[PDB]
DNA sequence: ATTGCATAAGACAACA
DNA sequence: AATGTTGTCTTATGCAAT
DNA sequence: ATTGCATAAGACAACA
DNA sequence: AATGTTGTCTTATGCAAT
């Protein structure tokens, strides 16, 4: 009897398990009378699509600014990161100005090389007509973000905890509590710097320089399962890098790349 | 590589207020760092090193002149905690300083190019400085100098890009770990693996998989 | 070799992995070099202990307000949740003065009965003058969290949110996009009112109203395996309640009742 | 039977301005007394007196009243149709359809009063303390005793015990019998506490290894 | 800049080209507002050029609302009169050459003609072009200086001329009335119900009604 | 029938009219998606007044990508062959007269020798056009079929110049006629294609048509 | 008050319990409201001295008392007694509301607690010899260790009178300067390390300092 | 034989002290625990001098769960007797002068004597006190006993009136050294203190071990 | 054995 | 002073049918 | 078998 | 315009020894 189950699910919007126990009524009709309701199912479906990488060393490199208050008068620095390779470069300045930019981007090219790309938010002096004009010259590509979530550039955002997390404890482990002095501050950040580009991070057995330096990429990568936008796996793909986050997939007949999260692609058989 | 390196302080005037240079140079393969300096310091002296450690890694050896910033008990207790062999020369020796040579002359060649080039001619902008000295860097450190059928970095790094995983012993069906596998990709739970001969992927257990050697 | 390794850390403060990697060391030296630095392990242990509950219908109360745009001009609402059964009484109200929390205890009272306690969050006017002598005239006790956490009142706030999310299907499942008229105001609430009191909620197989007046309370619980604070799992206790999130445990011999987080006791032998 | 009856009439309160006038509903297998009051004699407040007292006691299984304007009116009669109650009307004064109106009135009648003068109210008592003095009456009226029995309305109506053992399960022997003469105890997660019903003994045993007795 | 759209006021004038000839003679019709251009041909000046310049004008880039002109004697003659008494147009006199009646057709003729120079260099053809080439050239001519932006612009001078979701805010809530336009694989731009306006939002940020 | 996208899919055809002598010599042109017609006229077929109309159409069109054509002397030569390599264009040939490519272009050819009948004998030419008047009546005949109407679409032809899935519903059967356009982690956001309505459906009540 | 042995207030009273040795002698401490009460039938240096001083016995030694302008409390024995013991002596009318009170309404109090207790004994008035130091020290009993009003700490309790944590604050931070004296199941009590005010907090919100 | 616990069992007895003459009398009470003394110093011994002791020492320190005497008339009287159902305190007897629980009175009042004795010569009275100083010595000499320690002891009798288990810690040497009782322990690391030095600090929840 | 199912276990969110 | 809660949803699993 | 260990797997946080 | 990340920690598991 379902008449009355109707009734009462549109004069009282009551759950399937109470509905199937008041009207004597089972699992079916609980389900197909409960769905009719619009408003009893509105939100539960919002979409995760999580995915910003690049490939190869010198590809894609993200950057952000950080406020340290042990780097009084000079707290301002600009990181960036190789996304392939998780190396890290900072410079300290005290204004927020292209011309920072300009340098730390400079010193950063200095040392790892020339990459392709530039992921980074719109910050005030990175959309510049002078640092555009100039990146330009260089010829290098820049891409940002979304214009307002600080969550695309996880990366040096991660990253950045990470460099503060370190230099906030070699600092507190040389004895200054509060700030540094401006004696010790091209120490502290050349000490960050060894520490943690040429010694591994983690579990992962590979060091983040000879990670960037001696880069492994498969040239063709093992059949896997893959959930298909369709919502059920589907075979006949490779994976490319399966990192422990996310992951990079490949066509066997298309060739496409496509970053995806780990949870989409499983191990064929 | 890693082994020796060099190192002085020059002068330049188109630099000012910082006007001091300071170079550190490696012998197997002449890579190069520079750093700026307001004014010659045992402390400055620090700040050098610090940052060559972290672009270049830690050498083994490090030889230089009886600079007055170079002979203080601050810089001797710094090289003695992280384990590096100070040996001080003649202030000009070429048995000593021998690559710092050519570094110099390149380093002085390539900035006075670039100071003309960028349109300036006696002072750089005190704001422009160091994105000189850094385009010097890169031009004088991944670019080939002269006849050089590698730049310093490809000698340095052996940059090569490898495109196997380690070699890896799997469980046989004997319970046996066979060698000569190396593995592709480490998935959840699984880890597909390769024959170094036969060329082919097959998934296999994490629990049955452990390293070669 | 652990000189090198206990000079690494000091100077560099390195993970374990890597200063084992590093110095030709395992397990154990990488451990106690790396727990001697106290800058390497500061926040990881921050306690949570999670148990605001009641053991019998009429012994605990909780109490807040809404605000509820849909029942303007009127749109404050006192909701009163009996923490031993789940029944919700709301009551509806212009201002948040001590005479509407007046009004609403007493009409809650009709319908469920006389409690002893009465949790609720410090307002404005709930610690009145008036309200106090009052409440101290009916002889019940009167117990506020701590000031400014409006968490350790968690189930009137839940049932708060139900009651929300309820009312609005109600309110726009019947055509009333944006609010309700004042004919329709009482009804509702009255209908919200007997949907969650008479009927299931989830998987529970007892409703809340045959709950509050046919409560079943085990005077003895079985034995089960709880960790004390002491580190691990001590045996001799007996459970009386375990909800699904928390749970509440007997002494043999101290005969004592403590609310207790439910990943503290698991099942006897 | 609990809940299978019901009874209502209005009452005018002159004491109780301007809303003057007030609505009673009783249950007759437990006598309990459940009132709600409106300023004006329409429809609308009435049937948003029918669905509290609906709220605070249940779905009853009918109802009888006189024959007055509302009380047979459409809007009522399909309100009631559609909650599926059995309307019943009568002699407006009735003693079957208003056997037990009037009395429970007069109780509310004396209460109300009884209480006015207890906080020293004579004539109107001010629009702020109507509802709390309601609410007063209410559990005055219900949870207390005023006949001379056991068992108040609220023992009466809701059977109001306290029991001590959950719902029986057949649970299933390491040999794959089911067996009766268990119940639950507790729902702990993975193991369930299950206690024999002769012999007073609890043992704990997996999830799936129990399932519901009849 | 005049705050008037498209479509609304207009403006006339022919030019002389010896590269054209013997079909010497061209005309431009171009916009106040989306200086957007049309182009005829003709050897020889007479009220019918304009007619053919006029219904490839009118094709082209709509219908016009007002026509500023000079006093030329083949614009008032009795054809194309009844050519306009048909249309529903209106024609406006002046004096040939002020600023408020001849304000950018003397400059888009200049225009036109760099632009047929700098083709005609570029094809290789320097003193005249052959009667063949001069519909491609002007074609190419028009395509560059038509779905090509000129100049600085925040839109193009051809520009001059979804299912409903919920998504967050700053403040929490889920706001109804956007449909969304691109779905990409980690963002979506969503275009609003009332401000019909395309905003930027992560995909982890929506989700829909009903 | 309807096509994906303009300014990626194009026909031609031949046609000639006596009216228009002795540049009897259309070439036509239609897109397939967009449906947008544009013809050039000549005295002859060669590839001189092929390659003419071509390059003409390409700037009032847009940039082609590949155009689907008759067999004859003309697109098959040399030259018009080595255009079509230099513009980057590439060619289907088929038969001349083919039914699933050329009767499209066929009754375009019909109504504009209708329009171009019904507008020259409201202006009162009747039989054949002269040399001056030939153009403004091919303009005044285009721009009959420019922006007015079509004869039948709701949505005009140059104002526009998801897989299938079945779903379900509360009757008991799996009805098609339903693209996905948004695909949702517990839902799906298809739309019909008559309807041309978004409703958001449930995962549960869809799959593929076929 | 702020703390203990600070603040020390002597009066005298009389009660018709113990007559003809009616007279009474106490002293009440304004912050912790403890009571000394010596059976004193005359009011003499003497008296007041053995009581003044048992009053010390009892609690703890002062560092002031305040009393009234009565001769036998500013005699020049008093005033050597007050000297020897290097404490402090402010006179007064007495009535004040702020001090000179708190004393009048602890004698009131201590003679409720006499008269209920001798009552409950049996004596309405008169009491014999060998009673009224027994109910006098029976109400002190009562009076002292047993909690009176609506506080959680008896006045004995309210006579005279951890490790480091860091607490996240509003901001999300996590400050130090902060010690832990009472360690709830599920909160905390946390005092600042210099300005020593105890504040409560969830347990949740605390993490340990080194 | 102290852990039982402060303000639970109270010892009285009499000693005649020859500076309170011609009030030579005196009742002393002590705990066991607490540690805490407290007298009156009356001019006569009887029962309602006794019970005149008794309740102001339970108003001065606490309320004791039991008061024990040794057996005599001077407190087997029914006026104690009908003080202590009034107070519903348990009474017991002991022999008058064994060391099960008057060993302890008499040190204290001979430590009493002694004190007694040392200020009044302090004071300048060698022999006698006038009636008028008696309070003022009885209150010096509470203060020093009470407040201020007794002997080595760091445990003033304060500190045992209103007031974790002991455990051991792991050190880098390998001494799992005493003197540590957990004041707040976390699921990570406790929070100890030190019973001489009283100095806090947090170690790892393996660097302990409990203690006995 | 394979697929499907009925249930159980686990995850997410938001209440001024 | 005095501490998260839980309906709803999702995935995983074992049985029962096939 | 019981204990411990060596490992793996899973969970939390915070960065303008 | 253009999408979370991962080091650190805790819990669980299985094998190897006892
Ligand atoms: C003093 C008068 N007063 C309130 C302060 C203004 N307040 C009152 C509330 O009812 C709430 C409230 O419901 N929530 C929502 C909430 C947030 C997190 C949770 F975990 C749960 Cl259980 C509930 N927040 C606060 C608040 O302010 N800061 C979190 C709040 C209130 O009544
Ligand atoms: C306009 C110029 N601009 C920034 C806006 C102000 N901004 C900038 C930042 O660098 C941050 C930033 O780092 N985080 C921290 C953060 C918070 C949550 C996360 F998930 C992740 Cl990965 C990072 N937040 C903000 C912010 O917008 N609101 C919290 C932010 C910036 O450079
Ligand atoms: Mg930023
Ligand atoms: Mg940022
Ligand atoms: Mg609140
Ligand atoms: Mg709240
Ligand atoms: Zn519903
Ligand atoms: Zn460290």
């Amino acid at each position: 009897p379902l008449r009355e189950a109707k009734d009462l699910h549109t004069a009282l919007h009551i759950g399937p398990r109470a509905l199937s126990k008041a009207c004597n009524i089972s699992m079916q009709q609980a389900r197909e009378v409960v769905q009719t309701c619009p408003h009893c199912n509105s939100a539960p479906a919002l979409e995760a699509g999580v995915n910003p990488r690049g490939l190869g060393p010198l590809q894609i490199w993200q950057t952000d600014f950080t406020l340290e208050p042990r780097m009084a008068p000079r707290s301002w620095l600009a990181v960036t990161v190789d996304t392939a390779s998780s190396a890290i470069v900072v410079t300290q300045h005290g204004r927020v100005t292209s011309v920072a930019v300009q340098h730390h981007w400079a010193t950063a090219i200095a040392v790892l090389g020339r990459p392709k790309a530039i992921k980074t938010d719109n910050g005030s002096c990175f959309t510049s007509k002078s640092t555009r004009e100039w990146l330009a010259r260089w010829g290098i590509a820049h891409t940002t973000g979304i214009p307002g979530n600080s969550q695309g550039q996880a990366m040096v955002e991660r990253a950045n905890r990470l460099l503060k997390d370190k230099i906030r404890v070699l600092a507190e482990g040389d004895g200054f509590m509060k700030r540094i002095p401006t004696s010790k501050q091209g120490e502290l950040l050349a000490k960050a710097m060894y520490a943690l580009n040429h010694f591994e991070r983690g579990e992962n057995t590979k060091t983040p320089i000879q990670k960037h330096w001696r880069p492994t990429v498969l040239t063709e990568g093992p059949p896997v399962k893959i959930r298909i936008e369709t919502g059920e796996w589907e075979k006949g793909w490779n994976v490319l890098v399966w990192g422990r986050g996310y992951a990079a997939v490949k066509n066997r007949d298309t060739d496409k790349v496509i970053w995806v999260p780990s949870r989409k692609v499983k191990p064929d058989i | 590589p890693l082994q020796i390196w060099q190192t002085d302080f020059t002068l330049e005037p188109r630099m000012a207020p910082r006007s001091w240079l300071a170079v550190t140079v490696d012998t197997a393969s002449s890579a190069i760092v520079v750093t700026q300096h307001g004014r010659v310091t045992s402390v400055a002296v620090q700040h050098h090193w610090a940052t060559a450690i972290a672009v270049l890694g830690r050498p083994k050896a490090i030889k230089t002149d009886n600079g007055s910033c170079f002979t203080s008990k601050s810089t001797r207790e710094w090289l003695a905690r992280w384990g590096i062999a100070h040996t001080t020369g003649i202030p000009g020796n070429s048995q000593g300083q021998a690559m710092v040579e050519r570094a110099n002359r390149l380093l002085k060649d390539k900035i006075r190019v670039l100071a003309e080039g960028d349109g300036f001619m006696k002072r750089i902008p005190t704001s422009k400085q160091g994105e000189l000295l850094a385009k010097a860097m890169y031009a004088l450190n991944h670019f080939e100098r002269g006849e050089n059928t590698k730049t310093p970095i490809q000698k340095h790094w052996r940059p090569t890009v490898l495109t196997e995983g380690p070699p890896v012993k799997i469980r046989i069906e004997t319970g046996e770990w066979e060698k000569g596998w190396n593995v592709l990709v480490w998935g959840r739970g699984y880890a597909a693996v390769k024959n170094r001969d036969t060329d082919k992927v097959i998934w296999v257990p994490s629990r049955k998989v452990k390293p070669d050697i």
